[PDB]
DNA sequence: GCATCCGTGAGTCGAGAAGCACAATTTAACACTTTTGTCAAG
DNA sequence: CTTGACAAAAGTGTTAAATTGTGCTATACTGGGAGCCGTCACGGATGC
């Protein structure tokens, strides 16, 4: 199947490492490879240097360096034993006695730091996890207009999240500038005096403007000395506390000038200098040096606000949603923030402990208690909103999860404080955030994906590449620029014609600050690398994307992440060119490291002898269960003695075909209604698909049981289960666990367990029954593990853990734990969900025999029938174009690569269809066959519809139809042709992870809740269906008084009613009348607990007892 | 003493109780300043209150000291072993009378209860209490079998003589009362405490004969 | 009869004491070792009723024959355990405390 | 007087229905002081108590209908 | 007023 | 649609009164074991089983068919409930 | 205060709120008996007053009380009865019910307007109590207890159970519901037709009323039990009886996309 | 729903709310649904 | 009158860190004593 | 209908380990610590 390539754009740079956002950030934070003396002040290194040294105020605890040890266990062991993949962390601390002048040094074990795998994920408690990046407002100084009063602007100062309060500077209508801190307003002149500012200094700086300065001059404050104003400001900020110089300076110093409480950050400091045109000494608003406060940003900020209000041309307001004002916190930044928090608590203990207890005889290891730090790190990786369970249905599912950007999370917008402003597609998203991909629903616009070519820089600002254009000729110098920097240039479009390297089009379509314009080549300064940089990786896999409505491309990209790996998956006929890179960068396949020869090939391992002479053995992951239950295994793609070059493919990973991302199958598709089985998105498929194992997947399920210690006695996992026949215990081995390879259906026993019976006397009737048969009640009862309804398969594995095992940390009271893995091979069936890359999805509603499907004149039946009525409303015409190219490739035996926005066009497709007709019809003539009688009838009808030219021979008229993608299709039931030509072709259809097998659920009776006594919820607990308000309103509107009353009492929580209803039914009688529900009784008792006397009365106002006298004294 | 189960104001009030006691015992003759002696009592009360009021399931003061000492030992070993110590290391460090089993038991005693309103999920829409079944009240299935058995047993006893059925019901407690001893039953019918056994055992045989010939009463034996 | 109306009204201290089957005097819930309810606690059996049907805490009465009886050794009434869902206690405040609903 | 749906719903004569809609604290406290009595006129009040709603087959108009065949009716007639 | 700890500290300072 | 539903709706002044009559008649039929039916032997509803035709076990189906015949009397305050059941017991012992 | 599984106790927040009130009330009694100064007594009473407020309504006055080592506020009596998750709107105005199922829906064009396709395995569980009586009536099982044991294991179900199940559901109807139920025609009664598979077959003409397409939607199944419940469903709620829209009076079950195209 | 006089005992109040509120999602969120809510 | 504050709402399914002394109180053991329940004898 | 015998099983009783509750330390110590933050809108109500 030779691959044909379409397109004209030549890209100068390849796609960057797709997971470098998750990987590069964590390397920078840890710095575990650089020598200790070469480490820079970033990551956890800055966290150490910030808190330390800890001074008692003559004991000093200083920090020298840190190091990371080797992980106790490998990744594979951690997953099996439910461990966390981490490395020990040690710090070199030395105690210095300022009094004596002595130093004592030793290395202290601080805890464990979780490690990141090669693909960019963590193993937390044996489960793969991913830390999602967060987008928030960049720290700095901003100037937005006042919404209440036109002509007024407000200056805001924003620190790093949870590293200071937000300051606001506003010019009051009186003319007095007001500063708001912690919701408290006061005159900024008071603080300005605290910084040692005189009236002349303000006048000389802020006086060259309108009347604004005059409102900033109050003689009462200026006469007050800076220390005098310090105390009064303390009273204003927090009244009540005794005004003291010691207290007042401490509060003010730490409010705006403590480098351990207020951190503007590198991004905030860099933004402040860029906007105000100043150089900040540090990352704090004010400096407390030499027993005095020195201003850093307060005066410059006031200058900008004054000039902006005055109306100087060079000053402008800021856009909060501008992508230059919004930054991304990667995994490295998020973790180090929690590391700093935990480190602070450890310092509090070091202090509170260094002033109490045998102070002279102290060592660094004694003062330090790391338990606080180990908890902050453990909490973040386990109980955080950004630490999410990894999604690994297919290789593309996990890759996207690592490139997701979320505005939610701790320190971010909620789903109520989120409004249209934050969910819109800003003009600066071009080349940085995908505009189409997003979760449809209540989180639309709140979760997004990084663009293909974008890369987050050091400060957290997304950058995109542009080609430098000099002198009207395009150069190869690629420049990465942020949104704020990108606004200063005229940027042409990637599809601009080029006669080599010089722009050929006289009129060039470009962008100036996000607004399209038409310019000449001399005015263009930059160019786009390619159309791919505008969309995410998932949207770059949709061919003919320019023909699809945006609302439907969003569904197509999202559904690609839900496809299951198939045992016979094949790469699509029509590709975009990213199918190879996605597999390579997802680390699912196996590739040769360097030139060599294959020495041994096996279904379990591959041994390669490289050029340098060393032998490398690569174990293959076989039938491994992912987080979603899908099976992930690698299949060798080489033979012994084969020479492999560097980077060659050695073994296919899950969902790939010869290194190409293959998520589904290529099927012959006919677009036509079929007897109503296509109604409203349903699909009709042929039985031939099931015969050749198309769309067959393997799924693995895990079941776990435990044997614990009890006051009555210990549970024992045994095969000697009481009151069980040999038929039920046939497949259990001597140890009580099911034998490997056995087939288990619902109700079967997986692992047999017996538990001691709680001491309780039997009922008198039961005692009489035992006496008759002479059976003594045993001391144990059956509590084994059985297959839940609707499940089953073949037992493939059993893992047994016992207390005292190496690395097995079982919870107290648990003697052992047993795990059973059951695998089932699922075929396509009615109710399963299929889809394609263009947003067309539906559930299979019929499986026809091969002799019922419409067939081509040469006898080939079609595989799938799609209703054409789904196209016109959705305007996703990409699928129609994909089918036309598929039909041409079906007869020519070739595959195509058509890049999005630069690829195959109808003139090119129709030329291929001309070649395909020669093979499709030329073969028939050679065999000695003319034109069918039925084909002539359809041609007569087709010419009446204007589809074919009158006066042409049947062969030429048939060719005209073929060039349109239509063929004469016969009916398998009658044998007569379909009255009109039908569009047949080859389409790539994926099988989604939502299956009816896992969703069907039913219940008559089962577990009930504790307090309300209503049925539980969920399939796992065997719960009932929720009959909410809206469903109650429907029964009320219908007038079904008796049907409603049952759903409320007999079937939900009427303890007496439900017991009697079941007994009546099995006895052949009619259900009795319901009574008062148990939920109303709960409400009455809870109202009484509030000291409210709720009484139910009768017709004559006489009290009525609804508790049956159980509550009457 | 904050961050140990009791709020800041609760600690102050517990301290005030200790301070009142110090005034009762403080002897000014010894020439020691009040804060020297009063500090002992204040700390004792703030520490006793924590032991008695910091847990939902109260633990004796002696056990609280044992648990805290166990935590101290198990944390010294951690930073000394460079990893979490096993139960054997903790037991050996504690001293005589401590083994691996005891260390585990003491740790199962120090487990706090888990709230029923802890959310599970991103939204505040699901809680622990929604997943805990009620296993006390009999289910509709179990109630039905109890009533069915009584109906089938009642008919079976109808085949026996009138007195034998009363003998079995009384001796077996079918009258809602505990099994009345032969004697007690003998006084009921004024007969020996051996005659009741002879008729009771005889009738119990006839019920055995009928069930074997009908097999209408075996499915209830579980 | 049948319920025809539902009335709500304030509860006086006298009425609240009429509801209660006994005063809760200790904050103890259950014993940390035997796991049985503690006397005078929030789960006391002598106040809110027996845990299991027709069985006093001391285990001297164990049958329905003594229904409505109050064991002398413990004080636990011999009745159904469902009463434990319908019976209330009360706490005698040292000083009056206002109801927040009628204040804020 | 004219008022919106919320105010017109919160000022209903039944505390049981008003309490379940909104302002539970406000509604319950105001009713407790006055000692209000809900006559169970609407549909929400009967739903909460689990009774038969006074609509459709549960209405007093049609709830008391009797059906009897010819033979038994004659027997009762003559048995008079 | 709204802070019990702040109110108590003021009372004992008299 | 249920057979003869249009005819049934026109026999009552309120569609909810029809449901009450149908539901009450079904209870009477079940309680007396279909021995009080006003249907002749050739009119009794039947269900097709593997063994053969058998009487329909659904009582609601019987009540609807009986109403269409017109041999039933329905209304309010026809006869006292106590005496209505006692006569039905005597006429058709159960 | 339950013992979950066989490990760890689970307790409600009301226990913590009650304990705080009792601890402070008992402490106040001790302080009063010792003749403590007014400053100590006044503080104790204020704390006791605040303890009651949190028990009755936590958060209304002051900062909410939270459990040790957590920032999750305790659940007071007021919060139990109020809000979308309160007693009124969660357990009184709506409930979870027995004899209810759920599954994916697919289009059945051969069905009549009053029929639906119900999977056999769903019908076996929904109609279990009726099925057990039918099995006992015939020779399938000796008694109800023996019959129930048979259905527990999937390999112990004989082929006569499916014939008995066909007799049980004869004439009966079930209610199909698709959320959100925006009007009354979101819950309709159909006559089940046992089918092989795991998806519910829905008539094409009733899709518009349900607003349901076949791209992966799901429906819930409810079984009215008594004669009154069955009579109402078969008369008032039947799909073939509700043909006009209550809102406007125009037809609501009418020809749709593919039917209009053919005609 | 039946094209005939309403039968006594019908819950016309619930039908009015469902009829008015059902087409709410079709009303483009002084115009659209916001206009109805203020009315 | 206005402002300024402050409460009340904002769709539905499912699947997700003290120690020790000594006294007061309870549980465990081994002893006896006394009802039970059985067994050769009519 | 019982008869005297056995063999307990159950009940009572004292002891002694074992758990649990309570009181006491004497250099001088004398007002806490975390928040910091993108909503929108009516009612509906004090205040000047
Ligand atoms: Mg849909
Ligand atoms: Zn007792």
């Amino acid at each position: 199947m030779e691959i044909k390539r379409f397109g004209r754009i030549r890209e100068v740079i390849p796609l960057p490492p797709l997971t470098e956002i998750q990987v590069e950030s964590y390397r920078r934070a840890l710095q575990a490879d650089v020598p200790p003396e070469k480490r820079e002040n970033v990551g956890i290194q800055a966290a150490f240097r910030e808190t330390f040294p800890i001074e008692e105020e003559g004991l000093v605890l200083d920090f020298l360096e840190y190091r990371l040890g080797e992980p106790p266990f490998p990744q594979d062991e951690c997953r099996e034993k439910d461990l966390t993949y981490q490395a020990p962390l040690y710090a070199r601390l030395q105690l210095i006695h300022k009094d004596t002048g002595l130093i004592k040094e030793d290395e202290v074990f601080l805890g464990h730091i979780p490690l990141m795998t090669e693909d960019g994920s963590f193993i937390i408690n044996g489960a793969d996890r991913v830390i999602v990046s967060q987008i928030h407002r960049s720290p700095g100084v901003y100037f937005t207009p006042d919404p209440a009063r036109p002509g007024r602007y407000i200056a805001s100062i924003i620190p790093l999240p949870k590293r200071g309060p937000w300051i606001d500077l506003e010019v009051e209508p009186n003319g007095v500038v007001s500063m708001k801190v912690n919701k408290r307003k006061f005159p900024l002149v008071l603080l300005l005096r605290v910084l040692g500012y005189d009236q002349e200094t303000l006048a000389r700086e802020l006086g060259a403007y309108g009347e604004l300065v005059q409102g900033l001059m109050d003689e009462s404050v200026f006469a007050m000395r800076p220390e005098e104003a310090l105390i009064r400001l303390f009273t204003l900020l927090r009244p009540g506390d005794p005004p003291k110089r010691d207290k007042a300076v401490a509060y003010v110093y730490g409010l705006i000038a403590d480098p351990r409480r207020y951190d503007l950050g590198e991004a905030g400091r860099y933004k402040a200098e860029e906007k105000l045109g100043i150089r900040l000494s540090g990352r704090t608003l004010a400096r407390f040096e030499d027993g005095e406060f020195k201003d850093e940003v307060f005066l410059p900020t006031l200058r900008y606000l004054f000039a902006l209000t005055a109306g100087v041309p060079g000053h402008e307001v800021d856009d909060i949603d501008h992508l230059g004002n919004r930054r991304i916190r990667t995994v490295g930044e998020l973790m180090t923030d929690q590391f700093r928090v935990g480190l602070a608590r450890l310092a509090r203990g070091v202090r509170e402990r260094m002033l109490m207890g045998s102070e002279d005889s102290l060592t660094p290891a004694k003062l330090v208690n790391s338990r606080p730090l180990e908890a902050a790190i453990r909490e973040f990786f386990s109980r955080s909103q950004l630490s999410q369970f990894k999604d690994e249905t297919n290789p593309l599912s996990s890759l996207r999860h690592k490139r997701r950007i979320s505005a939610l999370g701790p320190g971010g917008l909620t789903r109520e404080r989120a409004g249209f402003d934050v969910r819109d597609v800003h003009r600066t998203h071009y080349g940085r955030i995908c505009p189409v991909e997003t979760p449809e629903g209540a989180n639309i616009g709140l979760i997004t994906s990084l663009a293909a070519y974008a890369r987050v820089d050091e400060l957290g600002f997304i950058r995109t590449p542009y080609r430098r254009v000099v002198g009207g000729v395009v150069t190869d110098e690629v420049v990465y620029m942020t949104a704020t920097e990108e606004d200063r240039y005229t940027i042409a479009q990637a599809n601009t014609p080029l006669e080599g390297n010089r722009i050929a089009a006289e009129r060039v379509v470009a962008r100036r600050k996000g607004e399209p314009v038409i310019v000449s080549p001399e005015e263009v300064e930059f160019m786009d690398v390619s159309p791919k940089q505008v969309f995410s990786v998932n949207t770059n896999l949709i061919p003919f994307l320019e023909h699809d409505d945006a609302n439907r491309a969003l569904m197509g990209s999202n559904m690609q992440t839900q496809a299951v790996p198939l045992i016979r998956a094949q790469a699509p006929v029509v590709m975009t060119g990213l199918e190879e890179r996605v597999v390579r960068d997802s680390l699912a396949a196996l590739y040769a490291e360097e030139d060599g020869e294959v020495a041994k090939v096996d279904g379990n391992r591959i041994v390669v002898r490289y050029e340098d002479g060393r032998l490398v053995e690569y174990p293959l992951r076989r039938f491994y269960r992912s987080n979603q239950g899908t099976a992930l295994d690698q299949r060798p793609r080489v033979v012994v003695g084969q020479r492999v070059r560097k980077g060659d493919l050695l073994a296919d990973g899950p969902a790939s075909e010869n290194g190409f991302l293959a998520l589904g199958q290529n099927v012959l598709v006919a677009i036509m209604p079929f007897d109503g089985y296509n109604f409203e998105d349903a699909i009709v498929i042929s039985e031939e698909l099931l015969k050749r194992d198309f769309y067959t997947s393997i799924h693995i399920e895990r079941y776990e049981i435990e044997a614990r210690d009890t006051k009555l006695g210990p549970e024992r996992i045994t095969r000697d289960i009481p009151h069980l026949s040999e038929a039920a215990l046939r497949d259990l081995d001597e140890e009580g666990v099911v034998r490997i390879g056995a087939e288990v259906k619902p109700g079967d026993i997986l692992v047999g367990r017996t538990s001691f019976k709680g001491e309780s006397e039997p009922t008198p009737e039961e005692r009489l029954l035992r006496s008759i048969f002479g059976e003594k009640a045993r001391d144990v009862k059956d509590t084994s593990l059985r297959v839940p309804p609707g499940e089953g398969g073949i037992v493939v594995r059993t893992v047994r853990l016992r207390r005292g095992d190496p690395g097995v940390e079982l919870k107290p009271g648990v003697r052992e734990v047993v795990r059973v893995y059951v695998a089932q091979k699922r075929k396509l069936q009615v109710g399963d969900k299929l889809a394609n890359r263009h947003g067309n999805k539906g559930v299979v509603a019929k499986i026809l025999p091969v002799e019922d499907m419409p067939h081509l004149p040469d006898g080939t039946p079609v595989d799938v029938i799609l209703n054409p009525l789904g196209v016109p409303s959705r305007m996703n015409l990409g699928q129609i174009l994909e089918t036309h190219l598929g039909l041409a490739g079906y007869f020519l035996g070739q595959r195509y690569i058509s890049p999005i926005f630069d690829g195959a066009k109808e003139p090119e497709i129709k030329e291929l269809l001309a070649q395909a007709f020669e093979v499709y019809f030329g073969k028939r003539k050679g065999e000695g066959f003319g034109v069918d009688k039925r084909e002539v009838e359809v041609l007569r009808r087709a010419e009446k519809l204007g589809l074919v030219t009158p006066g042409k021979t049947p062969e030429e008229q048939l060719k005209e139809l073929f060039l349109q993608g239509k063929v004469v299709l016969y009916d398998g039931r009658t044998g007569e042709p379909i009255e009109g030509p039908i569009v047949v072709g080859q389409m790539f259809i994926m099988k989604l992870y939502h299956m009816v097998e896992d969703k069907m659920h039913a219940r008559s009776t089962g577990p009930y809740s504790l307090i309300t006594q209503q049925p539980l919820g969920g399939k796992a607990q065997f719960g009932g269906q929720r009959f909410g308000e809206m469903e109650v309103w429907a029964l009320e509107a219908y007038g079904a008084a008796h049907t409603l009353q049952e759903m409320l009492t007999l079937k939900s929580d009427d303890i007496e009613g439900r017991n009697a209803a079941y007994e009546a039914i099995i006895k052949g009688e009619d259900v009795p009348e319901p009574s008062v529900p148990e939920s109303f009784r709960v409400l009455v008792k809870e109202l009484q607990a509030l000291a409210l006397d709720v009484q139910t009365l009768d017709e004559k106002d006489n009290p009525v007892d609804i508790f049956e006298g159980l509550a009457s004294k | 003493y904050t961050g140990r189960g009791l709020s800041f104001l609760d600690l102050i009030q517990e301290g005030n109780q200790g301070l009142i006691r110090a005034v009762e015992k403080f002897e000014y003759k010894r020439r020691f300043k009040f804060s020297t002696y009063a500090t002992w009592w204040i700390r004792q009360a703030i520490n006793r209150a924590i032991a008695d009021q910091a847990r939902t399931i109260r633990i004796p003061v002696h056990m609280v000291e044992t648990i805290n000492k166990l935590s101290r030992t198990a944390r010294q070993l951690q930073q000394e072993l460079g990893r979490e110590p096993t139960y054997e290391e903790i037991a050996e460090a504690m001293g005589p009378g401590w083994d691996a089993k005891r260390v585990e038991e003491t740790l199962k005693i120090a487990q706090e209860p888990v709230s029923l309103e802890t959310p599970i999920g991103d939204e505040k829409d699901s809680f622990y209490g929604d997943f805990i079944p009620d296993e006390h009240l009999p289910s509709p299935v179990d109630a039905a079998t109890q009533s069915l058995l009584s109906e089938e047993l009642e008919k079976a006893l109808s085949k026996l003589s009138e007195r034998e059925a009363m003998v079995l019901k009384l001796r077996k407690g079918l009258i809602d009362g505990r099994e009345h001893t032969l004697e007690e039953v003998g006084a009921f019918f004024g007969v020996t405490r051996e005659r009741i056994r002879q008729i009771e055992n005889k009738a119990l045989r006839k019920l055995k004969y009928h069930e074997s010939r009908t097999r209408k009463l075996r499915d209830f034996l579980d | 009869k049948e319920v025809r109306k539902v009335r709500i009204a304030l509860a006086s201290p006298e009425k609240i004491r009429s509801w209660s089957y006994g005063e809760v005097e200790k904050p103890e819930t259950i014993n940390y070792r035997t796991l049985k309810p503690e006397r005078d606690g929030l789960f006391d059996e002598r106040i809110f009723g027996p845990i299991k049907d027709y069985e006093c805490a001391c285990g001297k009465y164990k049958r329905q024959r003594f229904e409505g009886k109050v064991c002398e050794r413990c004080g636990v009434e011999v009745t159904k355990s469902i009463v434990r869902r319908y019976r209330m206690g009360h706490i005698e405040l040292a000083t009056p405390a206002a109801h927040i609903w009628f204040v804020k | 007087l004219l008022m919106g749906v919320t105010k017109s719903a919160l000022s209903t004569k039944s505390w049981l229905s008003a309490a379940s809609f909104q302002n539970t604290t406000h509604v319950l406290t105001e009713a407790a002081i006055a000692g209000k009595k809900d006559e169970l006129i609407g549909l929400k009040e009967n739903v909460i108590l689990g009774r038969l709603i006074p609509a459709g087959t549960g209405s007093d108009f049609v709830r008391f209908t009797q059906v009897v065949d010819q033979k038994t009716l004659k027997a009762i007639e003559e048995a008079r | 007023t709204s802070d019990p700890v702040r109110q108590y500290l003021h009372e004992i300072g008299q | 649609a249920e057979p003869g539903i249009d005819k049934l709706f026109g026999m009552v002044d309120s569609k909810y009164r029809l449901t009450v009559v149908v539901a009450k008649r079904a209870q009477q039929l079940l309680r007396h074991g279909f021995k009080n039916t006003v249907l002749e032997p050739e009119e009794r509803p039947k269900m097709q089983t593997l063994e053969g035709l058998f009487d329909d076990p659904n009582a609601v189906t019987w009540a609807m068919k009986e109403l269409l015949t017109g041999r039933l009397v329905f209304g309010e305050n026809l006869v006292p409930e106590d005496r209505l059941q006692k006569e039905m017991e005597r006429l058709y012992p159960v | 205060m339950v013992q979950v599984d066989g490990g760890r106790f689970a307790t409600s927040d009301l226990n913590d709120l009650y304990r705080r009130l009792i601890n402070r009330n008992n402490r106040l009694k001790k302080l009063l008996a010792q003749g403590a100064p007014e400053i100590i007594i006044r503080n104790e009473k204020r704390m006791l007053q605040e303890a009651v407020d949190a028990l009755l309504d936590n958060g209304r006055r002051g900062a909410p009380v939270t459990n040790p080592g957590s920032d999750r506020p305790l659940r007071s009596l007021t919060d139990i009865l109020s809000g979308k998750q309160g007693r009124f709107r969660q357990n009184l105005l709506g409930k979870r019910v027995d004899y209810s199922g759920r599954s994916v829906i697919v289009v059945g064009p051969q069905l009549k307007l009053h029929q639906c396709g119900l999977p056999k395995r769903m019908a076996l569980e929904l109609f279990k109590p009726f099925l057990l009586k039918k099995m006992e009536e015939k020779g399938i099982a000796p008694n109800v207890k023996a019959a129930r044991r048979m259905l527990e294991r999937q390999r112990d179900i004989k082929d006569e159970v499916w014939d008995a199940l066909e007799e049980v559901i004869h004439g009966k109807v079930v209610l199909l519901n698709r959320a959100p139920t925006l009007h009354r025609l979101g819950i309709q009664a159909f006559q089940p037709v046992l089918v092989e598979g795991q998806s519910i077959q829905l008539h094409p003409l009733v899709c518009e009323a349900f607003n349901a397409d076949f791209d992966g939607d799901q429906m819930a199944v409810h079984v009215p039990l008594s004669s009154f419940a069955q009579a109402e469903a078969r008369i008032q709620m039947l799909s073939a009886h509700n043909l006009l829209s209550p809102a406007s009076g125009e037809p609501l079950a009418k020809p749709s996309r593919d039917i209009i195209l053919g005609l | 729903s039946m094209a005939r006089p309403v039968s006594i005992g019908e819950a016309v109040g619930i039908v009015a709310a469902q009829s008015i509120g059902e087409p709410g999602t079709q009303l483009t969120m002084t115009q659209g649904l916001p206009r109805v809510i203020e009315l």
